[PDB]
């Protein structure tokens, strides 16, 4: 089994993929806080918790990391309790495959680039990959697989401001679909901000590319992906996205792991 | 306008405001 | 519209030059000047006049039309201003004054009593359920005021409704204690098979015409949602029965009441949210100007007291009270708890049309008559 | 002179006025940090530095806060200071001939009341009113002039968590159109989220409104009017903006200062 | 086995009782942390740490708390780690048999409802709960057990001013009782502070209470009952609690579940 | 006129002074946040906004700080802004004529120093002194003026855990039937009892102060008329405690 | 084996020790993140999933702990988890063997007390011991054996204010050793600062003491002794240090665990 | 008069310079602190606070910021409040007249590159310019007036972990000189840490570029000159310093200003 792991900001998924090429498959998953300054032995505590009697049965790792720290003590963790597995871990600017056509490819984060090459392999085609999380990444690829760029955007939220306007008295408003995006009360109103906003921001970025980028107009043919954990809430009251696919990193990170073995 | 309202019900109130309020006494109804 | 709707008003009496006088002698002796002048009486309209709990009762005929059921209660207003001139044409006999009111600020409270004809085949839980927060809601709209706070009034303030500060239960059986925002008694006057009588009891006396309109209107369209099976759930009120005082004691209109569902909203939000239904409702059937009509002074009324209050002082009952206080408390810089507005407050309703406060804003023409002098006399003598 | 106090939670504008009704305009503005543990003495210099010697030519005080203690601490310091000088404070919920057509009126801040007030005056009908502040906020009135609630979003910012991932050797990105939607390094990228995307962020709450509210359909006759401190930066990428109003809020304060008096 | 798990702002507690009705007991407890934005995965991996052997062994669950997204995960996590157990999880203003006499039955706390069924539960005639936490709650019910509301204060605690200036030569300062109410070192007026300050905090609370407040006065027969963390601390310094109950919470959660069954 | 400032952690009091010894009154006042890291001049700027045409009519300064790097500051701006004008600069654990009868003088904050020493100005008996500041101090004087020590509890707030604070006012009723209310109630009675407590608990106590004793129980600082009607044990409440104690002890450096 | 524990205010070390006396020796160790708050039972768990097996084969514990609270929950954990198994734990001001020649002894943290212990123990003569943690800590204990105190540095860092002023775009600078102390780029500068100057520090305080203190010249035979995790980075880059010893800490927490046995 | 105002990261320097070239002399100074959110108008009112009647006396205005926010205020506060006084506001990498030869002259902060122009214009020669801010900036200067780099180490202050765990009982630690490097009690032993062991860790930077770098040896001829606001207090202990400026980084500005007219 190969095991998954993929740091972001706030949250780390933790997966276990069984099979190899189009047969590769997650089997299971898990979802964790990202902890900065976590150790290596604080992070092996976990890992095994999670996983469990399958540690004995793990023919692989593959991990990438937003936070160079956790990336530092993800490889030492690696090495030291999982000694007789290889592992592959990416770094910002990586070579998979994907040309990374941009000022500075070093800089390009590792989870936008799993993320594209992933895309660019399920599709073969012109791809926008609408990440939800911590920021909302939105990345474009060109119908050859390369790597144009795209724009990093606030994850959805209800408004800070308001939220910390609204005191200790009245409880923290829940992120959710409200009746309408008239809010008729506070809880309402913050709450169409959110989801009907974030929405508005979803589609109009992906609208400007196609709008703007060469190759990309309505009449080419141009798969808009979307994941991460609040796409669920979002998709329903967007547009311009014609796929969601929960799995699209821990894919591409199975995708490095058989390219670089 | 609310000055003449105000002459106009002044001069129907009923005198002795505090005994005629204490003499109006009611037994309870539905 | 055709929904049979009855109203039955218990009106407070006095002599003031009588502090040992007897309030059943009274009552008694008005409703025989009246009955001897003409010729438990049937009047001629088919009214009743009678005396019950030491008070004399004018029980209007049923009518379908609220504007007929307004025009026969004014009628009921002018019976009882004829009776006690009646008795006072009688060498040397002891002056009586009438009050169309409910309380006397002391402890005691009589009530006026609406009555509608709703279906039986209608379950009960369900008119408890849909009717509890419109009734709790309306009287922003057909509250008459009332100057003290609380049952005895020991607390100086302005509320809405005089009936308020005596409701103690969300259901209930009796009328004379322990009153209920809704009411069960049940005996029909009819085939009891296919029709009950809702009986209502939270209202208070009405003088202002529009005031009593709306309030047999808009309950009559408020039945008719309950009956055709519209949900009305979502409205139910966590505490009813305090939301009853909260909205009473807040005449600017900003106090909210907690919903079951956690929602607070103010008593203007939830007659907007059944004034939307019912009109709903209206819009999906065959055309009914008297509906339309009830529907379209409903949404001025909840307009003009949204945007301000005292914009209802020539149109509603407790409105154009208060502005009375207020101009008196202002020129003679008075607490709420001087004489002055008790007294006030006390002869706002006194059916002398030459010294009842009411009378005189309508005589000057500060007070929006929906109806004319002619209907209501018309009303006097025949029946609707 | 009318001397105007608008505070909001991160920011606060200072303005005076000069004429009455259709005549009145704004002779000069300050815009300041909002500090909600400000103490009225402290608050009195500030005002009294900001308008110099139109102190004594002051002829009324209109203010409102969406942070309560500073409103209490500006009253203290209009009595003490200005004790010569009507003065009105606005309270949220406040009844300025708006009809607050919502659950709770006492939770609508003043802010988007006035707002609204002064919205319906230079128009008089159906708008829509976007104020971009620490958050954004979309507020509805009717072509009767009734104010039927909105949506509060975020305001205008670049991703919190990328800038705390930028690191310090690199806080601030400095909020600026880029040169394309599709970034080619980080800064490029997190200014085209900001910009682009609360662009796309307005309009889509703007647009879903007109698809939704009645009375506000792309037939009906709506004034759309933004107002705040980054409304012109969005401006030129807005499509469903047709109106900017710098003073709308000061003008706002003007009208309720008239109407009280 | 029943598996309650109290989940406050500061810590949550962990608790088995074994037996039914008025044979239940306590047999195991724990004290934890509460993590706001701890995930299920994560609260699986502890509670399974915690419990142990008895894992296979649990019949039900039983769960509050007063942060709601800790709530949400600990449903999923229970959903997810154990499904053949029964779960019952309280929310604010739940209905228990304890009828909620306050303006908004959804804004009360579930753990002073819990707190309350438990007390009225043990002693049936009007009690004062008085509820040792990060913040001290003192809750009113009447002799017919309906809940009247009460008072929130600050829990036990040192002068946070006096702690920040002591400067890290010298993080807050122990919290123990001190040898007498006058101290002669910044230490011991600290304590004195804390320990004497918050039993008079406490017994003026309860002594208002029974002074105004209808049914509850010296005459009458009231049960005074105290419980928390930190309530041994202040136990021997009051003059006016009757009771220590340590697992009130716990057998309120209990009776719920009970109830719910 | 004499400049009196008292820096205490979260807010500074500064007042102007007119007359000597008992003609001595408050004639300005003015109340500012404290600032840990505000610098002379910045300091300056405030001083001078808040003083206007006094600054030259000043006579004296005195001064005292429960933070140390402000007083630092305070001394460099009173040097170089108001260089002709004598000044008495307070320190923790000073010798103000009040002895100090604890274990370690130099760790009392100069604040409780000049608070007993005004009260027992005032009184010249045994007293009780409860300051209301950003934590609530109360100390005890014997009845030949020295000071023997006391409590410090946290101020006058509304539960953290109950993000924008709840308004700190008197809630219509000990039991709250809402979440503002119940944490009025919280903090307004049960401050109240916390300084009853400890009041109640230094006489019953502490010898030479119980309630057949003839003992002075007086309240100063800000937050102090919000709890006083609530308390019982509190007899007199000085609203210029501190400046009238600052005054003295210029005096007695002069 | 002997469980030790050292904690301290970042990090904590935990050890397992086997033999006695010259033969004892670290057979295991791990790096966990101190958390003030922790509670006697989530300390508990991760002891527990630290040590696996080993649990069953302690015959003693020894800790100690420079934050006060840790230390109150160590001895309730140990007392609770491990009730079979002697421990023996430190506090400020400990009597080791090693006098205290200082103004209060019982303001000396146990870890300086140790390091000095078992530094003095190893080399049986003067000796400077450099403690490389979040702050470095250089003691000073005389050929006799007294501790005669020392100084107290912030701990190896890049400055608080460039990271700061960096911003989110960039990323973190991390600790490193550059290729030149002139630095031609922000992180090159920052690095030379941290590693360069860090060793500066070191090498100055040493070369203080051995200037000013009696008994301490180049004449005069002193052992200098580092230890700490950061101590491997700067010791390539230092000129005053002979020694490293990495599990000087847990060897000090033996001598006195059998010391007191 | 030249006002001059340089805003670092944590405080801000106001200089009034008379006369001009070799006669231009600091006649007025004031420090402030930095507020990154400052308003122009804000900005304004403690600036001509500051200046007083000079403000009308004015003939120019130099400026650089470390705070590109505050930069941008600066410049608005400039144009508007004193629009006939001519400025010059510096950028990061500014060609002043010193080549800068690092890998990116864009990323060189101003205050660095001011300070290294006044350091070589008063010299004319090899140099090493330390600055004490909120860091510690050294900075290098070759014979032909080049600025090579340099090295950026956090800025002189007690250890942080010691001073948060000295608790908030004992108060602040002050920065001053200890009686010896071997404190006898935690307040020595911080200020030894601090005082001693940043005269150590600018003797070591220093050192090591004179030992490394190519122009810079013992041999050469090369001005080593110390500025800032903490550099009084390490002067004394230092020994690789030769020259205290405390005006060096106002004459830089007016180097600046003057080489723009």
């Amino acid at each position: 089994m190969l095991l998954a792991i993929d740091v972001r900001n706030t949250h780390t998924v933790v997966g276990l993929l069984s099979g190899m090429k189009e047969h590769a498959k997650v089997v299971q998953q898990w979802r964790i806080r990202t902890e900065s300054e976590v150790t290596a032995d604080e992070l092996a505590l976990t890992i095994d918790g999670l996983i469990g009697e399958d540690s004995e049965r793990l023919t692989g790792t593959a991990a990438l990391s937003t936070v160079p720290s956790v990336l530092h003590e993800v490889r030492i963790m690696l090495d030291q309790y999982w000694p007789s597995v290889p592992h592959v871990l990416i770094e910002p600017g990586v070579r998979t495959g994907i040309p990374l056509l941009v000022d500075n490819p070093k800089e390009v984060g590792a989870d936008r680039i799993v993320n594209c090459l992933a895309a660019y392999d399920r599709f073969r085609k012109a791809a926008i990959v609408v990440d939800f999380g911590s920021s909302i990444c939105v990345d474009v690829v060109s119908a050859k697989g390369e790597f144009l760029g795209g724009a990093i955007a606030p994850g959805v939220q209800v408004s800070s401001d308001a939220a910390a306007a609204r005191s200790a008295a009245l409880r923290r408003v829940e992120l959710a679909r409200p009746r309408s995006v008239v809010g008729k009360n506070t809880v309402e109103c913050m709450q169409a901000g959110a989801v009907f906003g974030f929405a508005g921001l979803v589609d109009g970025l992906v609208g400007r590319i196609r709008e703007d980028v060469s190759g990309f107009s309505v009449d080419h043919d141009v798969a808009i992906v979307a994941t991460g954990h609040t796409a669920p809430l979002l998709l329903p009251e967007l547009h311009t996205v014609d796929h969601y696919d929960q799995h699209l990193t821990l894919q591409g990170l199975r995708l490095v792991f058989e390219r670089n073995l | 306008e609310t000055d003449d309202l105000l002459d106009e019900i002044d001069d129907v109130l009923e005198e002795n405001a505090e005994d005629f309020v204490r003499a109006y006494v009611q037994k309870g109804g539905q | 519209m055709q929904r049979i709707i009855g109203t039955e008003v218990e009106y407070g009496i006095s002599s003031p030059s009588d502090p040992t006088a007897n309030p059943i002698l009274t009552s008694t002796q008005a409703v025989l000047a009246y009955a001897a002048a003409a010729g438990n009486m049937i009047l001629t309209n088919g009214a009743r006049l009678y005396v019950d709990h030491a008070h004399p009762e004018y029980s209007a005929p049923e009518c379908t039309d609220p504007m007929d059921a307004v025009i026969w209660d004014k009628a009921g207003e002018r019976v009882m201003e004829a009776a006690a001139r009646h008795v006072a044409s009688v060498p040397g006999a002891a002056k009586l004054q009438l009050y169309k009111n409910n309380v006397d600020g002391k402890g005691a409270s009589y009530g006026s009593h609406e009555n509608y004809l709703m279906s039986r085949q209608t379950p009960f839980s369900a008119v408890i359920a849909g009717l509890t927060p419109f009734m709790v809601s309306r009287q922003v709209v057909t509250g008459s005021g009332r100057v003290g706070i609380g049952p005895s009034g020991d607390e100086p303030g302005f509320q809405l409704s005089q009936r308020a500060d005596y409701i103690e239960v969300e259901v209930g059986l009796e009328t004379t204690l322990k009153r209920g925002i809704i009411n069960t008694r049940d005996e029909p006057h009819a085939d009891a098979d296919k029709y009950r009588r809702l009986h209502v009891i939270i209202g208070d006396a009405n003088l202002a015409e529009t005031s009593t309109y709306l309030k047999l209107g808009t309950t009559s369209l408020v039945l008719d949602l309950i009956e055709e099976g519209v949900d009305l759930s979502d409205l139910a009120l966590a505490r009813p029965v305090h939301a009853v005082h909260v909205i009473s004691r807040d005449p600017s209109l900003r106090a909210t009441v907690a919903l079951a569902d956690g929602r607070e909203l103010t008593a203007l939000a939830l007659q907007r949210i059944y004034l939307d239904r019912v009109a709903k409702l209206v819009d999906s059937r065959d055309p009914d100007p008297r509906a339309s009509h009830v529907i379209e002074t409903w949404a001025n009324v909840l307009d003009l007291l949204e945007r301000d209050p005292m914009e209802c002082a020539e149109i509603l009952d407790w409105p154009a009270k208060l502005r009375l206080l207020e101009g008196f408390r202002q020129r003679e810089n008075l607490t709420w708890q001087a004489p002055r507005l008790h007294l006030v407050d006390l002869q706002y309703s006194d059916v002398r049309l030459d010294k009842g406060l009411y009378n005189r804003l309508v005589a000057r023409g500060s007070m929006k008559r929906l109806v004319t002098e002619q209907q209501v006399l018309d009303a006097v003598e025949n029946p609707p």
